[PDB]
DNA sequence: CGGGGACCCGGAAGGG
DNA sequence: GCCCTTCCGGGTCCCC
Protein backbone atom coordinates (compact mmCIF):
# COMPACT_ATOMS: atom_id res chain seq x y z
CA UNK A 1 0.00 0.00 0.00
CA UNK A 2 2.83 2.32 -0.83
CA UNK A 3 3.03 4.79 -3.69
CA UNK A 4 -0.62 5.23 -4.72
CA UNK A 5 -1.59 4.06 -8.19
CA UNK A 6 -3.56 5.92 -10.84
CA UNK A 7 -6.72 3.80 -10.50
CA UNK A 8 -6.46 4.25 -6.72
CA UNK A 9 -6.07 8.03 -6.99
CA UNK A 10 -9.13 8.35 -9.23
CA UNK A 11 -11.14 6.25 -6.77
CA UNK A 12 -10.11 8.59 -3.99
CA UNK A 13 -11.37 11.53 -6.05
CA UNK A 14 -14.63 9.69 -6.91
CA UNK A 15 -15.50 9.39 -3.18
CA UNK A 16 -14.96 13.10 -2.35
CA UNK A 17 -18.02 15.34 -2.83
CA UNK A 18 -15.70 18.36 -3.14
CA UNK A 19 -14.29 16.88 -6.40
CA UNK A 20 -17.57 16.22 -8.22
CA UNK A 21 -17.18 19.29 -10.45
CA UNK A 22 -14.20 17.76 -12.36
CA UNK A 23 -14.62 13.98 -11.88
CA UNK A 24 -17.86 12.11 -11.19
CA UNK A 25 -19.89 8.87 -11.51
CA UNK A 26 -22.15 8.66 -14.59
CA UNK A 27 -24.77 6.80 -12.52
CA UNK A 28 -24.26 3.45 -14.33
CA UNK A 29 -22.52 0.91 -12.08
CA UNK A 30 -18.80 1.85 -11.80
CA UNK A 31 -18.70 4.07 -14.93
CA UNK A 32 -17.14 7.47 -14.38
CA UNK A 33 -16.34 10.62 -16.32
CA UNK A 34 -13.41 13.04 -16.13
CA UNK A 35 -15.64 16.08 -16.70
CA UNK A 36 -12.54 18.31 -16.43
CA UNK A 37 -9.49 16.19 -17.41
CA UNK A 38 -6.92 19.01 -17.14
CA UNK A 39 -7.81 19.42 -13.49
CA UNK A 40 -7.70 15.69 -12.76
CA UNK A 41 -4.27 15.32 -14.38
CA UNK A 42 -3.05 18.42 -12.50
CA UNK A 43 -3.89 16.78 -9.14
CA UNK A 44 -2.56 13.35 -10.08
CA UNK A 45 0.61 15.15 -11.21
CA UNK A 46 0.74 16.95 -7.86
CA UNK A 47 0.36 13.76 -5.81
CA UNK A 48 3.10 11.99 -7.77
CA UNK A 49 5.53 14.96 -7.97
CA UNK A 50 5.14 15.42 -11.76
CA UNK A 51 4.53 19.16 -12.54
CA UNK A 52 4.21 18.57 -16.30
CA UNK A 53 1.37 16.06 -16.02
CA UNK A 54 -1.50 16.33 -18.53
CA UNK A 55 -4.48 14.26 -19.68
CA UNK A 56 -2.62 13.00 -22.77
CA UNK A 57 -0.09 11.24 -20.57
CA UNK A 58 -2.51 10.30 -17.74
CA UNK A 59 -4.62 8.66 -20.43
CA UNK A 60 -1.67 6.38 -21.30
CA UNK A 61 -1.73 5.24 -17.67
CA UNK A 62 -5.38 4.41 -18.28
CA UNK A 63 -4.63 2.51 -21.54
CA UNK A 64 -2.11 0.23 -19.79
CA UNK A 65 -5.02 -0.83 -17.57
CA UNK A 66 -6.99 -2.21 -20.56
CA UNK A 67 -5.58 -5.72 -20.58
CA UNK A 68 -5.28 -5.78 -16.72
CA UNK A 69 -8.89 -6.06 -15.46
CA UNK A 70 -8.71 -2.62 -13.77
CA UNK A 71 -10.35 0.05 -16.03
CA UNK A 72 -11.81 0.10 -19.53
CA UNK A 73 -12.87 2.90 -21.88
CA UNK A 74 -16.54 3.46 -22.72
CA UNK A 75 -16.35 3.63 -26.46
CA UNK A 76 -17.66 6.82 -27.96
CA UNK A 77 -18.22 8.77 -24.81
CA UNK A 78 -15.79 11.61 -24.24
CA UNK A 79 -13.72 11.13 -21.03
CA UNK A 80 -15.81 8.16 -19.89
CA UNK A 81 -14.20 5.09 -18.31
CA UNK A 82 -15.43 2.10 -16.32
CA UNK A 83 -13.98 0.23 -13.32
CA UNK A 84 -14.11 -3.46 -14.17
CA UNK A 85 -12.28 -4.62 -11.00
CA UNK A 86 -13.78 -5.66 -7.66
CA UNK A 87 -14.73 -2.32 -6.10
CA UNK A 88 -17.58 -3.79 -4.00
CA UNK A 89 -15.03 -5.72 -1.96
CA UNK A 90 -12.67 -2.76 -1.88
CA UNK A 91 -15.14 -0.08 -0.84
CA UNK A 92 -17.99 -1.78 1.05
CA UNK A 93 -20.87 -0.31 -1.01
CA UNK A 94 -22.73 -1.24 -4.18
CA UNK A 95 -22.81 1.39 -6.91
CA UNK A 96 -26.43 2.37 -6.17
CA UNK A 97 -25.61 2.81 -2.46
CA UNK A 98 -22.51 4.94 -3.19
CA UNK A 99 -24.36 7.00 -5.76
CA UNK A 100 -27.00 7.74 -3.10
CA UNK A 101 -24.48 9.02 -0.51
CA UNK A 102 -22.69 11.14 -3.08
CA UNK A 103 -25.86 12.68 -4.64
CA UNK A 104 -25.23 11.39 -8.16
CA UNK A 105 -27.65 12.92 -10.68
CA UNK A 106 -27.42 10.22 -13.40
CA UNK B 1 17.93 3.52 18.96
CA UNK B 2 14.28 3.73 20.18
CA UNK B 3 11.53 5.21 17.93
CA UNK B 4 9.22 8.01 19.09
CA UNK B 5 6.36 9.88 17.50
CA UNK B 6 6.65 13.21 19.31
CA UNK B 7 3.51 14.75 17.81
CA UNK B 8 1.20 14.69 14.77
CA UNK B 9 -0.36 17.27 12.53
CA UNK B 10 -3.71 15.51 12.68
CA UNK B 11 -5.33 12.34 14.10
CA UNK B 12 -8.39 11.97 11.85
CA UNK B 13 -8.94 11.54 8.12
CA UNK B 14 -11.37 10.27 5.52
CA UNK B 15 -11.77 6.55 5.16
CA UNK B 16 -10.72 7.06 1.52
CA UNK B 17 -7.12 7.85 2.42
CA UNK B 18 -4.92 10.59 0.95
CA UNK B 19 -4.79 12.89 3.99
CA UNK B 20 -1.39 14.63 4.35
CA UNK B 21 0.09 14.18 7.84
CA UNK B 22 3.12 15.92 9.32
CA UNK B 23 4.56 13.56 11.90
CA UNK B 24 7.34 14.82 14.17
CA UNK B 25 9.66 12.15 15.49
CA UNK B 26 13.03 11.21 17.01
CA UNK B 27 16.01 10.47 14.79
CA UNK B 28 15.12 8.35 11.75
CA UNK B 29 16.95 7.28 8.61
CA UNK B 30 15.09 8.28 5.43
CA UNK B 31 15.83 4.96 3.70
CA UNK B 32 15.05 2.72 6.72
CA UNK B 33 11.70 4.10 7.90
CA UNK B 34 8.07 3.03 7.30
CA UNK B 35 4.78 4.31 8.74
CA UNK B 36 2.58 1.29 9.45
CA UNK B 37 -1.15 1.69 9.96
CA UNK B 38 -2.82 -1.33 11.47
CA UNK B 39 -5.75 -3.03 13.19
CA UNK B 40 -4.98 -5.81 15.69
CA UNK B 41 -7.94 -8.20 15.19
CA UNK B 42 -7.99 -11.71 13.79
CA UNK B 43 -8.77 -9.73 10.59
CA UNK B 44 -5.29 -8.24 11.12
CA UNK B 45 -5.42 -5.40 8.59
CA UNK B 46 -2.25 -3.43 7.78
CA UNK B 47 -1.29 -0.61 5.42
CA UNK B 48 1.54 1.87 4.89
CA UNK B 49 1.61 5.66 4.84
CA UNK B 50 2.55 6.82 1.37
CA UNK B 51 5.75 8.91 1.32
CA UNK B 52 9.27 9.07 -0.12
CA UNK B 53 12.79 9.52 1.36
CA UNK B 54 12.77 13.21 0.35
CA UNK B 55 9.62 13.83 2.43
CA UNK B 56 11.75 12.85 5.49
CA UNK B 57 13.00 16.14 7.00
CA UNK B 58 16.44 16.46 8.62
CA UNK B 59 16.16 13.06 10.35
CA UNK B 60 13.34 14.29 12.63
CA UNK B 61 10.03 14.51 10.71
CA UNK B 62 8.00 12.60 8.12
CA UNK B 63 5.43 14.12 5.73
CA UNK B 64 3.20 11.35 4.43
CA UNK B 65 -0.22 10.39 3.10
CA UNK B 66 -2.71 8.14 4.89
CA UNK B 67 -3.69 4.91 3.20
CA UNK B 68 -7.33 4.00 2.54
CA UNK B 69 -9.21 1.96 5.11
CA UNK B 70 -10.07 -1.63 4.09
CA UNK B 71 -13.68 -0.43 3.56
CA UNK B 72 -15.62 2.82 3.08
CA UNK B 73 -18.93 1.48 4.51
CA UNK B 74 -18.96 2.68 8.11
CA UNK B 75 -21.61 4.79 9.82
CA UNK B 76 -19.71 5.59 13.04
CA UNK B 77 -16.08 6.94 12.94
CA UNK B 78 -13.57 4.09 13.30
CA UNK B 79 -10.21 4.10 15.07
CA UNK B 80 -7.04 2.29 13.90
CA UNK B 81 -3.47 2.50 15.17
CA UNK B 82 -0.15 3.45 13.64
CA UNK B 83 3.54 3.06 14.39
CA UNK B 84 6.93 3.81 12.92
CA UNK B 85 8.70 0.66 11.87
CA UNK B 86 12.15 -0.01 10.41
CA UNK B 87 12.09 -2.05 7.22
CA UNK B 88 15.22 -3.81 8.43
CA UNK B 89 15.19 -3.81 12.24
CA UNK B 90 11.75 -5.13 13.26
CA UNK B 91 11.57 -2.60 16.11
CA UNK B 92 8.66 -0.18 16.10
CA UNK B 93 7.44 2.90 18.03
CA UNK B 94 4.81 3.56 20.69
CA UNK B 95 1.65 3.49 18.55
CA UNK B 96 -0.51 6.61 18.17
CA UNK B 97 -4.25 6.70 17.36
CA UNK B 98 -5.69 7.53 14.00
CA UNK B 99 -9.38 7.84 13.23
CA UNK B 100 -11.20 7.22 9.92
CA UNK B 101 -14.40 9.08 8.92
CA UNK B 102 -17.29 8.26 6.48
CA UNK B 103 -18.51 10.36 3.55
C1' DC C 1 -12.74 21.26 -49.69
C1' DG C 2 -8.35 21.23 -46.83
C1' DG C 3 -6.46 21.54 -42.79
C1' DG C 4 -5.57 21.97 -37.89
C1' DG C 5 -6.94 20.44 -33.29
C1' DA C 6 -9.53 17.43 -29.54
C1' DC C 7 -9.69 12.86 -28.35
C1' DC C 8 -8.17 8.28 -28.75
C1' DC C 9 -5.06 4.03 -29.71
C1' DG C 10 -1.10 1.31 -28.58
C1' DG C 11 4.52 0.65 -29.43
C1' DA C 12 8.84 1.95 -27.77
C1' DA C 13 12.20 3.72 -24.41
C1' DG C 14 13.34 4.88 -20.01
C1' DG C 15 13.08 5.95 -14.82
C1' DG C 16 12.49 4.91 -10.11
C1' DG D 1 9.20 -7.02 -13.21
C1' DC D 2 6.04 -3.35 -12.34
C1' DC D 3 3.83 1.12 -13.18
C1' DC D 4 3.93 4.69 -15.16
C1' DT D 5 6.08 8.96 -17.79
C1' DT D 6 7.49 10.59 -21.96
C1' DC D 7 7.25 10.37 -26.62
C1' DC D 8 5.43 9.21 -31.11
C1' DG D 9 2.77 7.70 -35.58
C1' DG D 10 -1.48 6.63 -36.73
C1' DG D 11 -6.75 6.76 -36.58
C1' DT D 12 -11.47 9.21 -36.16
C1' DC D 13 -14.13 13.17 -35.24
C1' DC D 14 -15.60 18.13 -35.54
C1' DC D 15 -15.13 22.90 -36.87
C1' DC D 16 -13.05 27.12 -38.94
Amino acid sequence: SGPIQLWQFLLELLTDKSCQSFISWTGDGWEFKLSDPDEVARRWGKRKNKPKMNYEKLSRGLRYYYDKNIIHKTAGKRYVYRFVCDLQSLLGYTPEELHAMLDVKP
Amino acid sequence: SNLKISRMDKTAGSVRGGDEVYLLCDKVQKDDIEVRFYEDDENGWQAFGDFSPTDVHKQYAIVFRTPPYHKMKIERPVTVFLQLKRKRGGDVSDSKQFTYYPL
